[PDB]
């Protein structure tokens, strides 16, 4: 129940040229080989994933990671114009542990269904968090942590249709996005099992129905906005993929392979701040990312229904929610 | 000094569309959701949707999903609400609104002036004024501004001279799709022969300015 | 569903008294309720947020309270400008509002009638007008009747907002008929019932 400057630890390599490593070796210390988890016996403590300064600190850290890694050729804002060199780099997020300094500790909720806000009775204390990859994405949360028991729903308030809904799955779904080469260099495609994805959607629908009983649960496409939030956007190997997810957020999900068309883009709306970032054309060759969908970002349509149906659509855009999807279980506390 | 200024009134035929704009000033346009709420004449407030001006994300009232679209232009701090496939039901004053703070955006502390949108197949048409003549004590007499479209209609008496005791009633939409109202005034019987009584009816849409005389 | 039921639909009080409007949420909703004021021709004005927090510039006589499903707005010592429509809000859902009207002494309506003009008859249809002037309360039962043949199905009425001087109302009723259907009958009449009239007044005319 206090605020302090966290630090970061990683298994980054001083010789590795991957940019995440080059940033972590400079900014993060090594991973503590002896983690000490202290389970506080018979203790209940309040958590609030939606008011957690750890999220803001991680936001700043990933902003720094990207200011070093994905330097744009052009950066345009309300009040500034920046032109600079923009060399390609090797890009692959590595796990990052977030640690409290001396005189502070990190409370960790061990209740496996805790929704991130309220009292938790299965508390322990740690020095650092587990490994958290700083994956920037929308709609689909990738390469995160799964729920250890059953699907978990997280919302500052489900009754408020303006509050994002973070879904944590208990069984990841594989998504393989590739831009091939030898045409069109900015055309890519994702493959995903329709059977596994349909099963995941059905489980998430049941869990949502638990909060909206008597209602049919519908998955539909985004209702509008920048291309960042109307597609599954994400950085793969330094290139910005925008993937059409109309075939995922669906009431008619096919049981066979699902193919999503993607575009690799150079002009992007920044999440670090309001503005545009222009990068260089895509590198040549086969650009591939086989990622684990472990979560979802959804928004529920407002107003009362007339055909007994709650509608959920993919959202995102504020990457603080990406960090919340992994930091929900943590709090920084002062020893006293 | 937060300010929300909306575009001007609109008249539309059924099946058409309408785009209302809402320019914001006095704060960071991208830091607060913008909501749209309509109010039919003589009815309650109806929420339609909100837009996050930062990313353009939207949430639409399920009643309007399919024919409402909300967008934004950050460079001019403007929000747009487009309603398509219009019909007489959509006749209403449309407001943009903003909550008090970023955390909770449903306490609408700031409203625009509203944009009136009228939907009907009828076409522009000036009124046709008719006299309501009287017949001691105090009698009454008036004008019957009948069959005109669209609203409004401004009425005065003897070029604004007669004001006290005057009553101009709200319009009524006739089965024909044309509005009609009456404007009366009470005057003593010691003047229904010596004092002249003329109406002044101004209908801006049809560029009509009529002065009808009322006498026994 | 989630519904906000405001009551009463209308509330008539006098300046200086205390008004109490109720808003019921169809299900428990903690304490996220707002209260708005709306004047004719103006946008809604936020009075209360979070059930009891007074918005900016809201005088002390406004108070909000309640929780769960029952909520209340209280206005002590009503002033002339406090008469308006009051709405409660829960997220995207609005109550249908309660109208706070000024209470005054009962007044009798000065009734008048007007026959169709010749210029109108020279076009196609005929419009007969009946005026109820400066009366209180608002409720009034107007009945058009060709003497004994009473009319229904094509008389449209309008009412003025409460007058700022004498807090009264006024009503206009227009009976629209065809020129021929007009010249068929002869005795056109307009009767009225009101709480200030002991017996039904029927000021009228005949076609001559
Ligand atoms: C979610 O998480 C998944 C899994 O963690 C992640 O997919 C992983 O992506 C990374 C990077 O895209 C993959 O790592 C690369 O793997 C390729 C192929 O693996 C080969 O490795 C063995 C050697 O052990 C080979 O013998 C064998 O043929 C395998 O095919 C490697 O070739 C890559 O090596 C490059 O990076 C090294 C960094 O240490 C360099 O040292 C090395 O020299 C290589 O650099 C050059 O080649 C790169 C690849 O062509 C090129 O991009 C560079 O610019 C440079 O030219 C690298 O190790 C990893 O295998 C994937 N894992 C899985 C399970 O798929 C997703 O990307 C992630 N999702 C998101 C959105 O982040
Ligand atoms: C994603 O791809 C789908 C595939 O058709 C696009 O579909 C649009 O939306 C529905 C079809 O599901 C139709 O009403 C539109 O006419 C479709 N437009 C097309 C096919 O051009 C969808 O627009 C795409 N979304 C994005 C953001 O690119
Ligand atoms: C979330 O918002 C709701 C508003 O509806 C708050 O009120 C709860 O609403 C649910 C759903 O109707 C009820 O089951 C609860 O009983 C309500 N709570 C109370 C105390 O009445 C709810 O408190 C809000 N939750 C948080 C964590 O802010
Ligand atoms: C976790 O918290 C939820 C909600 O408070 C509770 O229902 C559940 O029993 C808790 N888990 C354990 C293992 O106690
Ligand atoms: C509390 O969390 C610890 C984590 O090490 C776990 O071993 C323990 O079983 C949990 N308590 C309960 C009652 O499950
Ligand atoms: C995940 O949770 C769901 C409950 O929504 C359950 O039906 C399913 O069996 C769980 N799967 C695993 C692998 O635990
Ligand atoms: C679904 O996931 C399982 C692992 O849980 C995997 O073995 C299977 O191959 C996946 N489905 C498809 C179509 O690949
Ligand atoms: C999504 O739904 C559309 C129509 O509702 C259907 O044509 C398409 O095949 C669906 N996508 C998948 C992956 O099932
Ligand atoms: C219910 O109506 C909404 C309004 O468009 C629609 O989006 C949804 O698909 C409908 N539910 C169905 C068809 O099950
Ligand atoms: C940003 O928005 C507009 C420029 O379009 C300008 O009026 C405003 O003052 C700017 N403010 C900031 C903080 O960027």
């Amino acid at each position: 129940e206090a605020k302090t400057t966290l630090f970061c630890a990683s298994d980054a390599k001083a010789y590795e040229k991957e940019c995440h490593n080059v940033w972590a070796t400079h900014a993060c210390v090594p991973t503590d080989p002896n983690p000490q988890e202290v389970v506080l016996e018979n203790v209940t403590e309040n958590f609030n994933m939606w008011k957690n300064d750890m999220v803001d600190q991680m936001q700043e850290d990933v902003i720094s990671i990207w200011d070093q890694c994905l330097k744009p050729c052009v950066k345009l804002t309300n009040t500034s114009t920046l032109t600079q060199a923009c060399p390609k780099v090797t890009f692959d997020p590595i796990p990052i542990h977030y640690c409290a300094p001396a005189g502070y500790a990190i409370l960790k909720c061990n209740n496996k269904t805790f929704n991130g806000k309220g009292p938790c009775n299965n508390v322990s204390t740690v020095q650092c968090t587990h490994g958290i990859k700083p994956v920037v994405s929308t709609q689909l949360l990738l390469n995160g942590s799964l729920a250890e028991e059953e699907i978990v729903i997280r919302s500052k308030n489900l009754s408020d249709n303006a509050k994002i809904i973070i879904v944590q799955l208990n069984k990841s779904v594989e998504i393989v996005c590739t831009r091939p080469n030898n045409g069109d260099i900015r055309q890519a495609y994702c493959n995903i099992s329709g059977r596994n994805w349909s099963e995941a959607v059905n489980q998430v629908k049941k869990k949502l129905k638990e909060h909206f009983p008597h209602k049919n649960i519908s998955f539909q496409s985004s209702s509008g906005g920048d291309l960042e939030i109307t597609t599954h956007s994400f950085n793969c190997g330094g290139e910005f993929f925008y993937c059409n997810t109309s075939g995922l957020f669906n009431d008619t999900i096919s049981n066979a392979t699902i193919m999503l068309p993607c575009r690799i883009k150079q002009i992007i709306n920044m999440w670090q701040e309001v503005g545009k970032a222009i990068y260089a054309p895509p590198i040549k060759g086969n650009i591939t990312c086989k990622s684990d969908i472990t979560g979802l970002l959804l928004l529920r349509d407002g107003c009362n229904t007339t055909n007994n149906t709650e509608i959920f659509r993919p959202g995102g855009g504020d990457m603080r929610d990406n960090w919340r999807s992994e930091l929900y279980k943590y709090k920084v506390v002062e020893i006293k | 000094q937060v300010q929300l200024v909306q575009s001007g009134a609109e008249v539309k035929k059924p099946g058409a569309s309408v785009k209302v704009s809402c320019k914001a000033s006095g704060y960071t346009f991208t830091g607060y959701y913008m909501h749209w709420v309509r109010q039919a004449p003589g009815q309650g407030l109806e929420w339609m949707g909100w837009i996050n001006p930062n990313s353009g994300g939207t949430n639409y009232c399920q009643k309007f999903q399919g024919r409402v679209t909300m967008t934004r232009d950050t460079s001019i701090s403007t929000a747009y609400m487009e309603l398509s496939r219009l019909r007489s039901d959509d006749t209403a004053v449309y407001y943009c609104a903003r909550g008090k703070n970023s955390d909770y955006n449903w306490d609408f502390q700031h409203w625009g002036q509203g944009t009136l949108v009228t939907v009907s197949s009828a076409s522009t048409k000036g009124p046709s004024v008719f006299p309501l003549a009287p017949s001691g004590g105090t009698a009454a007499l008036g004008c019957l501004v009948k069959d005109y479209f669209p609203e409004p209609v401004t009425v005065s008496w003897n070029s604004g001279a007669l004001t006290s005791g005057v009553h101009t009633f709200p319009a009524v939409l006739q089965s024909s799709g044309l509005y009609s109202l009456s404007s009366v005034v009470t005057v003593p019987s010691s003047s229904l022969g010596t004092q002249t009584y003329i109406c002044n009816v101004n209908h801006k849409p049809s560029n009509t300015k009529v002065d009808k005389r009322v006498e026994p | 569903e989630i519904v906000l039921t405001q009551s009463p639909a209308t509330l008539s009080l006098s300046p200086g008294e205390r008004a109490t409007l109720s808003c019921r949420a169809s299900q428990s909703v903690s304490s996220y309720l707002a209260w708005y004021q709306q004047k004719p021709g103006q946008a809604p004005r936020l009075l209360i947020y979070d059930a009891s927090n007074r918005a900016t510039g809201i005088p002390a006589r406004f108070s909000g309270s309640g929780s769960g499903t029952d909520f209340t707005l209280t206005i002590s010592s009503l002033e002339p400008e406090d008469f308006a429509v009051y709405y409660c809000q829960q997220y995207e859902f609005f109550g249908q509002g309660t109208k706070l009207e000024i209470k005054r002494t009962v007044a009798a309506p000065s009734v008048f009638i007007f026959p169709p003009s010749d210029e109108q008859l020279k076009s196609g249809t005929a419009s007969v007008v009946c005026l109820l002037n400066n009366f209180y309360p608002r409720e009034a039962k107007v009945q058009w009747k060709v003497d004994n043949a009473l009319q229904s199905g094509n008389s449209q009425e309008s009412v003025t907002e409460q007058d700022s001087k004498d807090s009264t109302y006024s009503l206009s009723s227009t009976l629209t008929l065809s020129k021929a259907d007009y010249e068929k009958h002869k005795v056109y009449a307009c009767e009225v019932t009101h709480q200030g009239l002991s017996s039904p007044v029927t000021k009228s005319f005949n076609r001559g």
